RNA sequence: AAACUCAGUUGACACAAAAUAGACUACGAAAGUGGCUUUAACAUAUCUGAACACACAAUAGCUAAGACCCAAACUGGGAUUAGAUACCCCACUAUGCUUAGCCCUAAACCUCAACAGUUAAUCAACAAAACUGCUCGCCAGAACACUACGAGCCACAGCUUAAAACUCAAA
């Protein structure tokens, strides 16, 4: 075989593994950057919440949240929790282009945790509800 | 587009020159150029194609009239008179190898 | 009898040849500049085509080449342009040395 | 004129599927539906949850109707079918082939767009 | 020829006699209408 | 409007039609097709009625039947879509091409001009 | 000129070839422009279906020895 | 007079006018597999002409086509199908 | 509705989380998603949004043909053949 | 394939409202736009963090205080090579486009 | 700062708005029209032709009844400020939506009228090269003046038409 960017397709029957697992059981690590603050929360492959953790819950207060030190703070946060709930390989759907987007991610890693796949879930709406008014300063 | 009436036909986006109105043109210019030759006239050579620069002035040398391969000052002609000397004689016939 | 302008390019090669698209022609090299050789091939302008790093001290002023043509003249019009904008050289790809 | 009924049902076994199936080409031939063929492309997973009729779908099989109707049946047969709970989904389309397939020689290029401008020096 | 061709078609339209046999005929088949594009523009058909 | 069993315009000539299924019968009559089918018939019903030449159709005659075929298609349709402006103006622009042609006709030709209006149930009104 | 058809029906059979055109010569003949005396000669006999002469003229020139190639 | 002069014909030597892939041939909405060739393998959003290559008729064919499959249930809209991803590429796209 | 984890999913390649994310950047910049979001943010009034496209598309052209120029010209960027003459 | 012009901007014999309203003429000009204008912040964090978590005692941090100057030390250096490899350059751009200027007129 | 204890995952769910396609330039008389399907449907075998009528006319706005996710004049609060009746942040309303009427205004501008024709001897400047024929509408210093009066209008702080007096040598 040789290696392929796309997940595994559920249903099919692939080789890869990870911890002893299918691709659609590995624990999934929903980021969520906003503008000011950056918020992860590790959920099993059944929805079933194992860590949480936030530049707020971190400390950092007003401006500080929205900055990559305190996204790589909360993914470190969340990743020391979710590897004490026993989780190694992790799923991460990041919806958001936050300053924390990359450095949450960071965070994570160094907490331990492994990445197998990096998902972005951005809410885009095809026309849908309208935002509010530019800013003119 | 005033050289539509010089042009016998487009091969393929490429322009043929008549070479009847050719041989006729080169005929007169031919025939200038000699009478003038023959008054005595001071013949210049202008041209700015590089890769003929060299050969245009040899034969300009070898022939005994003038050559500018050059860049052009501004005022070689209007302003000569200041350029040179009030008593300069300009050429009687510019031969052009490249307009 | 004297053939006519008409008659010399009906029977003129370049007139024989079709499109110079991928069309192979013997080049002369006439002009060589460190590794650029430049060479003719009986049209209008010359290919300007860089010395093969095989063989390459092979290749000398007056070596006859081997061409494929892809345009006979380089030119193009640009956004804006009232004319033509041209390199003044052929495109051709270097084949080999003829012999 | 003749139109084409995509029709995504439930997803069950052959009995349930062919008494829907019969009853729909009813519902065609009642409102004045001349069905010219019938077309099964299969049981597969549809590509998004559908949920129709308090269910959640997520498999369904796919069939098409090919008829001639008269125009004002069209409206009254999606009724029927909004109506039908078998149905995750019924559209009904001009056929294709009934348009023609126009011959395209080529793609002509546009060559650059020339007198935008006057030619005054600027 | 349009009438002449529409006429021999006509007898394969269902009708509300040949209906259940269609219908379990259909039921029975299955129709591809999927079918890829190559950049040297030949089809792709799958294969079954 | 023509009943519904007609056959359309480019099959009411084919030989045999009448020889053919009544399936076949049906489906190329007007009941199985789109309302401009029926209004080609509407028109050459009255060509047949009324002008002279019926295979002649540049005559202004030919043209005014065809603008009211298409005058009681619109009207036909505002019945239903009175919101339709753009509609509303096409009806009115096609009253007013009407009347033009018709001031056309009562001053060229006055016994067709005569036929044209008895046929089509218009009444020429002078403008104000 | 006429013979452009020829031409252009030859190199879209056969391809350019292998004979590279010399221009530097003036008298040269390129194997298209023997194709083209050929079939010009041919038609001066009296021969009128196009694809005819189009094939004659090709087992003409493999009769002479030239290695017409054909592209597809 | 002169048989040597230039005559007034068209351009034996023009070459075939390039026809899109698609030329001559029927887009289906139901044809899922060849509508998928042209839309993001990840987002599900239709490429432009400039990399389908495909005619304006033809570009606008695919565009209703996608879109009527996408409303109707045939096609996933947010990405592209996954049975599709290893058909024949044709489009002038390069990821990485 | 759709299912989850295939629509912009990238699978890291030997854990290399920074090329993961660039590829995955790289789809999102070419899909034009970034784009689309950032403009998002805030309603561009439909006279902005037209405004804004046109003069895209205008600098789209006068790019592509400076391009073309360039690309054009860059062969005569060799030595003078000629020096001195 | 640039996007066509033909019918896009407000001409005369133009029948359809402008697609295009360029604010600047749509010819080339003879120039290009000018080039336009933290590192290492990994070994700093690691090194922060170890001098946070060890009271800042550079005695138990060699390592990671010796990582980060040797990476200090290799920024310095990329951005001399950098510099120096940097001084197709816009001035040759113009130059060349200068060689082969445009003409929106007619000679 | 104020504001809320609502925040995250998963599932169910609109009378709101219609990513990518669109690097396309099409439809319509103009305003306008870019999710999908269907029905109806896009006037004139000669061109011009309304202050002289008919039918339309974005956004805003009034009337009466519904929907209300989001956005949002006004309003309130938090900031900023010498002040802040603003710009920045938060909440919320009329309103944007559907239905039935009204209203009939826009930088309603492509500021380039319709039709037919030419590229020849150019052309104040700039802008989107210069003109020919024909027709309709419009213009005749600036400001007073999208004004007052008169008139018409479902309009009642409105719209259309629209002057004059004083003033200046400019605009
Ligand atoms: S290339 Fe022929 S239809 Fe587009
Ligand atoms: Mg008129
Ligand atoms: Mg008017
Ligand atoms: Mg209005
Ligand atoms: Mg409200
Ligand atoms: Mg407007
Ligand atoms: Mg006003
Ligand atoms: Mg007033
Ligand atoms: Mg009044």
């Amino acid at each position: 075989t040789k290696f392929s960017i796309y997940p595994p397709i559920p249903g099919e029957e692939s080789s890869l593994r990870w911890a002893g697992k299918k691709f659609e059981e590995i624990p999934i690590a929903h980021i969520k950057a906003s503008h000011n603050n950056t918020q992860i929360q590790v959920v099993s492959a059944s929805n079933e919440p194992l860590a949480f953790a936030s530049c707020g819950t971190e400390g950092f207060r007003n401006a500080k949240k929205g900055t990559g030190i305190a996204a790589q703070t909360a993914g470190i946060a969340a990743a020391a929790r979710a590897k004490q709930k026993g989780v190694i390989h992790i799923r991460v759907v990041v919806k958001g282009l936050g300053p924390g987007r990359l450095s949450a991610m960071h965070g994570l890693i160094m907490g331990g945790l492994e990445v197998i796949s990096i998902t972005d879930n951005t809410p885009i709406p095809h026309n849908g509800c309208r935002p509010r008014k530019a800013r003119k300063l | 587009r005033f050289m539509e009436p010089y042009i016998f036909g487009s091969r393929l986006d490429h322009d043929i020159i008549d070479l009847e109105q050719t041989a006729t043109h080169l005929q007169l210019a031919l025939n200038f150029t000699a009478h003038m030759a023959y008054r005595k006239g001071i013949i210049l050579f202008i041209s700015r194609n590089r890769q003929f620069s060299y050969l245009i002035e040899n034969m300009a040398r070898d022939c005994g009239e003038y050559a500018h391969t050059r860049y052009f000052r501004g005022g070689m002609l209007t302003n000569a008179r200041l350029l040179f000397g009030p008593t300069v004689r300009l050429p009687d016939l510019i031969i052009f190898l490249h307009t | 009898n004297v053939e006519s302008f008409a008659s010399m390019l009906r029977h003129s090669p370049l007139t024989q040849m079709g499109p110079a698209k991928d069309k192979l022609v013997i080049g002369r090299i006439f002009h060589i500049v460190e590794n650029d050789l430049y060479i003719d091939f009986g049209g209008k302008f010359h290919c300007v085509c860089r010395r093969p790093e095989v063989d390459g001290e092979k290749y000398q002023k007056g070596t006859r080449v081997r061409l494929r043509l892809l345009d006979l003249e380089l030119t193009s019009r640009f956004l804006g342009a009232t004319t033509d904008t041209t390199v003044l050289e052929a495109n051709a790809v270097l084949l080999g040395i003829q012999e | 004129p003749r139109y084409e009924l995509a029709l995504i049902l439930k997803a069950m076994q052959r009995p349930e599927t062919a008494a829907t199936l019969k009853r729909t080409i009813e519902a065609l031939m009642d409102r004045g539906a001349i069905v010219r063929d019938l077309e099964n492309l299969g049981e597969r997973a549809l590509p998004y949850r559908i949920s129709a009729h308090s269910q959640q779908h997520n498999r369904g099989g796919y069939f098409l109707v090919d008829f001639y109707a008269p125009t004002a049946a069209v409206e009254s047969m999606v009724e029927h079918l909004s109506r039908d709970i078998d149905v995750i989904r019924g559209n009904i389309v001009k056929h294709p082939l009934t348009q023609e397939l126009k011959e395209c020689e080529g793609i002509v290029p546009v060559p650059l767009a020339e007198k935008l401008y006057s030619t005054k020096k600027r | 020829r349009e009438v002449l061709q529409l006429q021999e078609e006509v007898k394969n339209f269902i009708t509300r006699e040949n209906l259940e046999a269609r219908v379990e005929a259909a039921l029975d088949s299955r129709k591809n209408y999927n079918w890829a594009i190559t950049r040297e523009g030949l089809v792709v058909r799958p294969q079954r | 409007d023509p009943p519904p069993s007609t056959l359309l315009k480019d099959y009411q000539n084919v030989p045999g039609i009448e020889k053919v299924d009544d399936v076949v019968k049906r489906l190329l009559s007007l009941e199985m097709a789109n309302k401009k089918e029926m209004l080609k018939i509407k028109q050459e019903q009255f060509m047949k009625k009324i002008v002279a030449n019926p295979e002649d159709t540049r005559s202004l005659e030919a043209r005014i039947i065809a603008l009211s075929v298409k005058i009681r298609s619109y009207e036909e349709h505002l019945e239903k879509h009175r919101k339709d402006k753009a509609h509303k103006r096409y009806l009115l622009m096609s009253i007013d091409q009407r009347k033009k042609m018709l001031k056309n006709l009562r001053n060229t030709n006055y016994d067709v001009f005569e036929k044209i209006c008895w046929g089509l149930g218009i009444e020429y009104t002078f403008p104000p | 000129y006429h013979e452009d058809r020829i031409r252009a029906k030859f190199y879209s059979v056969y391809g350019s070839g292998q004979r590279a055109f010399d221009l530097f010569n003036p008298n040269f003949k390129s194997t298209c422009q023997r194709f083209v005396e050929k079939y010009t000669e041919l038609q001066k006999l009296g021969e009128t279906d196009e694809e005819k002469l189009f094939v004659e003229t090709g087992k003409a020139l493999l009769a002479e020895g030239v290695i017409l190639r054909r592209v597809g | 007079s002169n048989e040597d002069l230039p005559i007034s014909m068209e351009n034996p030597y023009k070459e075939p006018l390039k026809k899109c892939i698609l030329c001559g041939k029927h887009v289906d909405y139901k044809n899922v597999q060849l509508l998928s060739q042209f839309v993001s393998p990840f987002t599900g959003c239709i490429y432009g002409r400039h990399i389908t290559g495909l005619c304006g008729k033809k570009q606008k064919e695919i565009t209703k086509a996608i879109k009527r499959a996408q409303i109707m249930g045939f096609m996933p809209v947010t990405y592209k199908d996954p049975a599709y991803l290893k058909d024949p590429k044709v489009c002038n796209i390069r990821y990485r | 509705k759709h299912l989850k984890f295939i629509a912009r999913t990238v699978m890291v390649q030997e854990g290399n989380v920074e090329s993961a994310y660039r590829t995955l950047n790289r789809i999102l910049t070419m899909d034009g998603l970034i784009e689309d979001i950032k403009h998002r943010r805030y309603y561009e009034k439909p006279c902005r949004r037209r405004q804004r496209e046109s003069y895209e598309r205008c600098r789209r052209i006068y790019n592509m043909e400076m391009a073309r120029k360039i690309n054009f010209l860059m062969r005569k960027n060799r030595a003078d053949p000629w020096q001195g003459c | 394939a640039t996007p066509s012009l033909r019918g896009r901007l407000a001409r005369f014999g133009n029948p359809r409202k402008p697609v295009l309203k360029p604010n600047k003429p749509l010819i080339l000009a003879n120039r290009v736009g000018e080039r336009r204008r933290a590192t290492c912040i990994t070994e700093m964090s690691v090194m922060m963090a170890c001098w946070k978590q060890n009271e800042f005692r550079d005695d138990a941090c060699r390592k990671e205080i010796q990582g980060f100057l040797d990476c200090a030390a290799r920024a310095q250096e990329a951005r001399k090579m950098r510099s120096i490899q940097e001084t197709l350059l816009p001035n040759k751009l113009n130059k060349l486009l200068q060689r082969f200027p445009n003409k929106p007129y007619l000679s």
